[PDB]
């Protein structure tokens, strides 16, 4: 359960990361 | 001379990098590269090989002509010699020209008539050109046609019970016509070994291939597909909903023998299926699957002997090769023995009253062992899910879908 | 066993040792050996690439191609007489003294189940042995037989926990 | 949270089987005085087990174990066929042509 | 499906059969699971053939 | 006319009375179930034309 859920949030965060630098 | 400039330049730009510029001037050609290069072939070859042995090959395997002359053997030493210690994971950076070596070696023996030597040359160059083993490469057509035309089955095996998921781009190249010809080669294989519920499978992904034009590959891909969906099955399956339209337009037409076979193997009767077989004898032969359409004829016995399970509890042998149209008992025994056999009925036969009983109860699923055939069954879709996530989440992280 | 071990043998030996052709030794040994196993599927394409040489001079392979066609059609009393026919050096003298108990334990397992009651001169056919030979050998297995008419009676004779809460943990992601 | 439901009961029977084996290592090697009641119900105790390993039980609890293991293969197949959908959308968004 | 019964042709008895639920539940269960994943198997194969955009040309 | 939940036996003269109620709602349910998947399964699978 831990290991899938950090999985998940990491996800997320490469997501969020990408549409940051997107504002280019 | 100036080769010698060529020859260091490869020895210096490799082992430390700039591999880019490395394809770029093996690109450049050389105009013939002054073709007597088969001396400096093994000294360039520092380390474990290299790669400019590749540029040099691909050029001396396709002069159009004399492969490289009589030099065959001495080719043919070279060429295995290097697809078994090429290594490397530098290979990769030119799949364009590895495929087309292979491709050239392949032609080569087809034309040449020995079929066989290439089929352990054909094992380590998809080996060793594939980043994982679920990915297609334009040398798995090869490798099911050298070992198709000398008939050796079994080394095809590992490499076609790989469920695929991703094709090689090969940077450029890879045209349909290798995808097609690997999905209907492992089909005409599949089916030379007697399965075929994993040869119908392997045409109908041959049949839905996009199309817009009639390629000679799909056409008999449809005609067999009939013939193993009548034997496997008692009737055509249904080809999946993204069939291109082209198959329903020119290629249906085109194949009219068998769609009338499948139309007389649709009521069952023998004595009409025989005489169609001889009637049309002409194009079953000609299409070269004749052979496969005696199977139906003897399978549609099968089908009817199994159809007789379902309203009857107890046949007299007489009585039931009267039927199914064997035309004598005794015919009728061995008929039930080699169903009995093969797993196909579960009956007894009684030659003292020479009656077949029909149990019709094979299970009652309270065995601990179909527990193990749930539980393989339950992680195949799990890995299969697994699956589908990974190659999901690597959309979700595409740059090109975060702007739409 | 251990001919598992050289089919894989003459297999390799088959593919990447000759030049295109293997000696008449290994591919005899193979097709033999594909016999035993009950593989006619890959026996019949072994018969058929093989060149048009080996077979007018070395003529035993096309004896070894005359048990097969009697397990191809099947016909029990065809394979114990071809077996009994030909012979050969000391490579398939081994081969065909397990494919003789092979076919013997296929034929008894085949009238097992399929037949209920067979005549006595049938089931000798069908094992290999003389009906005399046969009935009286069938008695210690617990068949039935009935004399004065030759009808034997045939007689049929540590993770769970572990992979549970895989299952668990998969559905509940 | 459920195996801890379970890993508190069988603490507890442990901790008794395991008083009771000390005690008739105790009485057999000698320690304590030789009662004969307590040593015939522990005679009885241990000639209790297996509980129930009748031909008719090894029926009943493996139809329960298929059907469960059915029910879940099927539970699998949906979650599948839910991911299949969340897939297949995904991807008609970027390589769409028309 | 009209009548649900088996013919003896030996005492000349028709009997009537019952059909076993639990046996006909897990044989259609399977066989929808088998189907189940051939179609996985293949939509997969799609998806690949689509990305790369493989098709024969008219020419 | 429904009135006797039973079936005769003509060969032996008897009358078998129906008597036993195994589980016929739990298998019930998982036909429908295996039977409704068999559909969202394609229906999911046919959105990639």
């Amino acid at each position: 359960k831990e290991n899938h859920n950090r999985t998940q949030q990491q996800v997320e965060a490469e997501v969020t990361n990408i549409k940051k630098t997107l504002k280019a | 001379s100036a080769l010698e400039q060529f020859v260091n330049s490869v020895r210096q730009l490799s082992a430390q990098g700039q591999m880019t510029q490395l394809c770029e001037l093996i690109n450049k050609s050389g105009e013939l590269l002054a073709k007597n290069l088969s001396h400096l072939d093994t000294v360039l070859g520092a380390l474990d090989v290299q790669e400019h042995s590749l540029g040099v090959l691909a050029v001396l395997f396709v002069k159009f002509s004399m492969p490289s002359v009589p030099d065959f053997e001495t080719l043919f030493s070279q060429v295995q010699l290097f697809i078994s210690t090429c290594n490397g994971e530098h290979i990769r950076y030119a799949t364009d020209t590895f495929a087309g070596l292979c491709h050239q070696l392949t032609n080569a023996l087809v034309e040449r008539k020995q079929p066989l030597r290439g089929i352990g040359i054909l094992k380590q160059a998809i080996d060793k050109m594939q980043m994982n083993t679920n990915q297609l490469t334009s040398i798995h057509a090869d490798l099911c046609q050298l070992c198709l035309l000398a008939k050796c089955f079994k080394p095809a095996l590992p490499y076609l019970d790989v469920d695929m998921m991703d094709i090689c781009k090969e940077n450029g190249a890879y045209d349909a016509k290798h995808f097609l010809c690997y999905y209907y080669y492992g089909g005409m294989i599949y089916t030379g070994l007697k399965n075929f519920e994993r040869a119908l499978y392997f045409y109908e992904q041959a049949i839905t291939t996009p199309a817009m034009a009639v390629s000679h590959i799909m056409l008999e891909s449809y005609k067999k597909y009939i013939l193993v969906s009548l034997i496997l099955l008692g009737k055509v399956q249904q080809l999946p909903k993204y069939t291109s339209q082209i198959v329903g337009r020119f290629i249906k037409p085109l194949s009219n023998a068998y769609h009338e076979l499948a139309q007389v193997y649709s009521t069952n009767n023998p004595s009409e299926l025989r005489n169609l077989v001889n009637k049309h004898s002409e194009t079953f032969t000609r299409d070269n699957n004749m052979g496969l359409v005696k199977q139906c004829l003897s399978s549609l016995y099968k089908k009817n002997i199994q159809r007789l399970t379902k309203t009857f509890l107890t046949l007299s042998l007489q009585d039931m090769a009267s039927r199914v149209q064997l035309s004598g008992p005794q015919e009728a025994e061995k008929y039930v023995l080699h169903m009995i056999e093969d797993g196909e009925i579960f009956a007894s036969i009684n030659q003292k009253d020479g009656m077949v009983s029909f149990h019709d109860n094979p299970e009652k699923y309270n065995n601990p062992a179909m527990l193990h055939n749930i539980d393989q069954e339950m992680l195949k879709c799990i890995e299969l899910d697994e699956r589908l996530k990974a190659m999901d989440q690597e959309i979700t992280v595409n740059p090109q879908f975060v702007q739409k | 066993f251990s001919f598992k071990k050289l089919l894989d043998q003459c297999e390799n030996q088959e593919l990447e040792a000759p030049g295109g052709i293997a000696t008449p030794p290994v591919y005899g040994q193979l097709l033999a050996l594909y016999l035993l196993h009950n593989d006619m599927n890959n026996a019949r394409y072994l018969w058929k690439r093989i060149p048009p040489a080996i077979k007018s001079a070395n003529s035993e392979l096309g004896g070894i191609w005359s048990v097969g066609q009697r397990i191809w059609q099947r016909d029990f009393p065809g394979i114990y007489t071809t077996i009994n026919a030909h012979q050969w050096s000391e490579t398939v003298q081994p081969i065909m003294e397990a494919l003789r108990d092979a076919t013997r334990r296929r034929a008894f397992a085949l009238v097992s189940q399929a037949y209920t009651s067979i005549i006595a001169d049938d089931f000798a056919a069908f094992v290999g042995l003389p009906v005399e030979e046969a009935v009286k050998g069938i008695l210690e297995q617990g068949w039935q037989a009935d004399s004065t008419t030759r009808m034997v009676l045939p007689r049929k004779p540590e993770q769970q926990l572990a992979r549970l809460t895989d299952y668990v943990a998969f559905l509940e992601n | 949270e459920h195996l801890i439901a379970q890993h508190s009961a069988i603490k507890m029977l442990h901790s008794r089987v395991k008083l009771i084996l000390e005690y008739v290592k105790a009485s057999e090697a000698g320690e304590v005085p030789f009662n004969h009641e307590i040593l015939r119900e522990a005679y009885a105790l241990c000639h209790c087990l297996p509980v129930l390993s009748t031909d008719k039980f090894k029926t009943d609890f493996y139809d329960q174990c298929n059907d469960v293991g059915l029910m879940a293969y099927l539970g699998t197949i949906t979650k599948t066929c839910n991911t299949m959908n969340q897939f297949v959308n995904k991807f008609n968004v970027l390589y769409d042509r028309q | 499906g009209l009548i649900s019964a088996r013919v003896d042709s030996h005492s000349k008895i028709l009997y009537a059969r019952d059909v076993d639920q639990r046996s006909t539940t897990f044989e259609k269960s399977l066989l929808m699971g088998k189907e189940f994943q051939r179609r996985a198997k293949a939509m997969m194969l799609r998806a690949a053939v689509l990305r790369n955009q493989i098709h024969v040309k008219s020419p | 006319d429904n009135t006797i939940h039973g079936r005769i036996d003509q060969v032996n003269q008897l009358l078998e009375l129906d008597h036993q109620k195994r589980g016929g709602a739990r298998y019930t349910a998982l036909d429908k179930w295996t039977n409704q998947l068999n559909s969202l399964n394609q229906a999911v699978v046919s959105k990639l034309a």
